């Protein structure tokens, strides 16, 4: 069977992009995901029915000094539910944008989980992230994660790529 | 240091949300001073004075 949900509907300068992801199932268990991407070429200013749902790159912020722990604890969008000391925290988050013009976001709902790596290799969620605003110009949680922490990146790149086969046999 | 860093963080958070286009308008346009070389003949008092 097949289940698919629509993610991105945004009025680009070139038209109305539409992204859909299809989680294909097999006896209930999902097997693979297909992400397609169309484009209603042309021009569209329906900034009301446009939106976007994106999952954030899991960022790993490291707390070393004592202000850092207070830095984010000041962030009303940050909200920890366990009073356990932590050294480094991984932030796995997702957002939901709703646009009002080319670049103003009529709404941002960005919820996500903060995770702590124990020496027992058991990862326990310290708390949640709950941001919510209107008519904004960026996702503060993502920005704060970017400059103050590095992401758990998976696509590690060589400094020099290698050609697999050389010639015209392709 | 924490009152410094939390201030910096909440400043930049606002500069992102509100956008960097209005935050410059919160900083008041101060006035640069020039020199005002006059010549200023000695000041005449009033007659009755």
């Amino acid at each position: 069977s097949t289940k698919a949900e629509i993610k991105a509907v945004l009025n680009q300068p070139s038209g109305k992009l539409v992204e859909v992801v299809g989680t294909i199932y097999r006896e209930g268990k999902p097997v693979m995901e297909v992400t397609s991407q169309f484009l209603y070429r042309g021009e569209y200013n329906d900034y009301c029915n446009t939106f976007q749902k994106v999952t954030e790159t899991p960022v790993q912020v490291a707390f070393k000094s004592a202000k850092d722990l207070a830095v984010l604890r000041s962030k009303e969008w940050f909200h920890l539910e366990k009073d356990v000391q932590f050294d480094v925290l991984t932030f796995r988050c997702e957002s939901t944008y709703k646009f009002k013009s080319a670049n103003v976001y009529s709404s941002i709902k960005t919820t996500g989980q903060v995770l702590l790596e124990l020496p027992t290799k058991e990862v326990i969620q310290v708390g949640s992230v709950d941001y919510e605003a209107g008519t904004s110009y960026g996702n503060p949680v993502t920005d704060y994660l970017s400059r103050n922490g590095k992401t758990i990146e998976e696509s590690v790149i060589f400094e020099n790529a290698i050609p697999l086969s050389s010639g015209e046999e392709l | 240091d924490i009152r410094r860093a939390v201030s910096i963080e909440s400043a930049i958070e606002q500069k992102v949300v509100n956008g960097d286009n209005v935050d410059a308008n919160y900083s008041k346009v101060m006035v640069e001073p020039r020199a005002n070389m006059k010549f200023d003949f000695p000041t005449l008092k009033s007659y009755d004075e």
